[PDB]
RNA sequence: UUAAUUGGAUUCAACGCCGGGAACCUCACCGGGGGCGACGGCAGGAUGAAGGCCAGGCUGAAGGUCUUGCCGGACGCGCCGAGAGGAGGUGCAUGGCCGCCGUCAGCUCGUACCGUGAGGCGUCCACUUAAGUGUGGUAACGAGCGAGACCCGCGCCCCCAGUUGCCAGUCCCUCCCGCUCGGGAGGGAGGCACUCUGGGGGGACUGCCGGCGAUAAGCCGGAGGAAGGGGCGGGCGACGGUAGGUCAGUAUGCCCCGAAACCCCCGGGCUACACGCGCGCUACAAUGGGCGGGACAAUGGGUGCCGACCCCGAAAGGGGGAGGUAAUCCCCUAAACCCGCCCUCAGUUCGGAUCGCGGGCUGCAACUCGCCCGCGUGAAGCUGGAAUCCCUAGUACCCGCGCGUCAUCAUCGCGC
């Protein structure tokens, strides 16, 4: 079968298991309350998810 | 608990936003909103030509709805759009007009004074361009055009002035615009008036 | 009797004190007693990250910080008001949730 | 260093020369008299309005105006 | 040094930094194996192409190939151009972001005047301020962005609220002690008194006295006050420069790879060790070590998860299992501190590195290379040369706790 080749594994935890929903990455994943972005994403993005910085 | 019922329900708006940014490319999609009732939402988007967005004759928001169902959560859309509030008054739409202009060929001297002049014809009280890139040379360079009043710093430039920042793809490479305008009713701490007798 | 319980929690204060003093006007205008808004601890979720894409120069930090506001309602049950409070329509950024004891 | 501000004597000027009666020496009295004949919204701005006035006028009545 | 020990950063402003606590993946690195050309044309194709399997060899293991013969029903990398894809090159081709001069006080404009001109004046002088913040004089008169104002917390008072929060004064019942006159502990009925939670207002302005300075800007001292002279702590970083860092977060032009430098899978490495260095943790003991008792917190988190309560085990842990989508149930009776007994200035009852054997948890997999428990063995170390770092008040020092990363593992980062 020339699909069992270029077909990948079913992680389920590791470094590996997830990436970011936007980007794309594997590493510096945020999960707190469940948003699944980068720490790159996060940071440009987040005045419109409805975060403010007050200090 | 409820926080992950509301940073759920917020980063869909962000995924559509951000892809119809793109698909809309054209046309200047201005933004959306969406209004979550009983047995389904609905779905507003503040287009800048109905026609080209709507398809020929209705061919195009069937792929849209089907796209933005499937792909997307939504489970029952209804699609339709509108015209602009505003489109002066916008900087994430001038920012558009402007990167579209030069990637057309314009140089880039007469599309800033023609944006400016349109602006604070419109009835601004202040605004700012600023472009960058390899413009006429092979090292990169900046420059500034501004007009009136235009708070930097502190809180009222955060929530008053209207900033939007767009990508002008050429033949050498790409090219950063970023606009911000301010409305029409600024009202710093320091206008302070005598309401007299 | 029965003692319906109203939950309200949102993100945007003021868009909340206006259904707020919906549902009391309306406990009022018709014969019901009711408890008045009271004001449940804030929830605010924080997130604390770095700031430069790379891992040059200083270490500098961002905290970014949510706010949710809830409150909470008794009141007794007259169809002629656990009706009226169905015609309310709340704003699109606030959740609400009924039920009884 | 609490050296008064621009915009503070350049309306402070402009309305104790507009109603040279309405403002006697008390603080408490002008703090009063200053929200209503003005459109400020803030709180430590009519204070410092308000005692700059009340140093405008016993500094004028007592004769010499610096 | 090695088959590989992948790269970027080198004074401040590189060295617990790339959120970099890497068993597989992450992965870019060494050994091996196998897949991938939308689209236009070429040899060929329903006499049947592309394309798929029970069993057996080769193989680390595999219809991946070959042996064996079954099937499927139209296309065709065996040929040419192109095209996906690229953690491949270039931060000295760019965008975006960020560090540093610097939270320093600067950077300009309109008109007028002075110079043939680059340019100047305003922006200079005198005193004052945290400040190009002010008050006076002046070929200058006015403005813009930065500073201040603005936003968020802390400390004091008042009003509105009373459940899932609190229980003082009343009212019943049960139970204990000097046997009860007195005192104490639980319940349940009722109430928002006090604490608390959080919406709205008040309060401080050099305002009031004395002295400097002109009598102006302003600066010293004293009251009354919960608070005093930006009230205390934070957020917000101007025009530009630094050919500073990042193409290995995303976006991106040019040049190379293009049956490979693209896409998957198994085993190794980043954890190697004569050595120089940066930041930390534990000690060199009495301003202490051990054993038994007694005291008092806050921030935060939980549905792929937090586990009260009961029972097995000496300990790690194991078998059951209420209540929780949250001011309700759980993590969660902190440590330095105090009282009583042993040690008595010793390489020791100090110090616990290094090693042997046995029991467990997470995991698809613990040798290379995970973490935890019990018994045993017991290294250097007796206060540190020239040098050098951090701190002005609920701050420095001393002691523990919670999130992050996370299937397990915190000498780290960010908060209490
Ligand atoms: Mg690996
Ligand atoms: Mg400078
Ligand atoms: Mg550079
Ligand atoms: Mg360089
Ligand atoms: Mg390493
Ligand atoms: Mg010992
Ligand atoms: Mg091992
Ligand atoms: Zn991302």
């Amino acid at each position: 079968a020339k699909a069992d080749y270029n077909k990948r594994k079913p992680r389920k935890f590791g470094k590996g298991a997830r990436r970011c929903i936007r980007c794309g990455q594997y590493g510096p994943i945020i999960r707190i309350h469940g948003l699944m972005l980068c720490r790159h994403c996060f940071r440009e993005v987040a005045p419109k998810l409805g975060f403010r910085k007050y200090e | 608990a409820i926080e992950r019922y509301f940073i759920r329900e917020a980063v869909k708006e962000m995924l559509i936003d951000e892809f119809l940014e793109k698909e809309l490319r054209r046309a200047g999609y201005g933004g959306l909103d969406i209004k979550k009732t009983p047995l389904g939402t609905k779905v507003i988007i503040f287009a800048a030509n109905p026609g080209y967005v709507i398809g020929r004759g209705g061919r195009r928001i069937r792929e849209l709805t089907r796209i933005l169902e499937r792909q997307f959560g939504l489970e029952n859309p209804q699609i339709d759009v509108q015209e602009i509030k505003n489109p002066y008054l916008n900087a994430k739409v001038q920012a558009v007009r402007i990167a579209q202009a030069l990637e057309r060929g314009i140089h880039f001297r007469r599309a800033a004074y023609a944006a400016m002049r349109a602006i604070m014809s419109n009835g601004a009280r202040g605004v700012e361009i600023r472009i960058s890139g390899k413009l006429t040379g092979e090292r990169a360079k900046s420059v500034r055009f501004y007009q009136g009043y235009l708070a930097k710093v502190g809180n009222p430039a955060e929530t008053l002035v209207s900033k939007g920042y767009a990508q002008a793809l050429l033949k050498l490479g790409v090219i950063g615009v970023k606009v911000a305008i301010m409305p029409p009713d600024a009202r710093l701490p320091d206008e302070i008036e005598i309401i007299e007798k | 009797m029965q003692k319906a319980r109203i939950k309200l929690a949102s993100t945007n204060v003021r868009s909340l004190e206006e259904v707020a003093n919906q549902i009391k006007q309306i406990a009022e205008r018709t014969g019901v007693r009711m408890s008045g808004p009271i004001p449940l601890p804030t929830k605010r979720i924080r997130i604390v990250t770095r700031k430069s894409p790379d891992g040059e120069g200083s270490a500098t930090f961002d905290r970014w910080e949510l706010r949710i506001h809830k409150r909470l309602i008794d009141i007794e049950a007259d169809e002629r008001a656990m009706r009226q409070i169905m015609r309310i329509r709340v704003p699109e950024d606030v959740t609400i949730e009924i039920e009884l004891i | 260093g609490k050296i008064r501000q621009g915009f503070i004597k350049r309306v402070a000027r402009e309305l104790f020369n507009k109603y040279p009666n309405e403002f006697t020496r008390d603080f408490e009295h002008n703090k009063k008299k200053v929200e209503e004949l003005t459109n400020v919204t803030s709180k430590k701005i009519r204070n410092r309005i308000a005692g700059y006035i009340t140093k405008l006028v016993r500094m004028k009545e007592e004769g010499k105006i610096l």
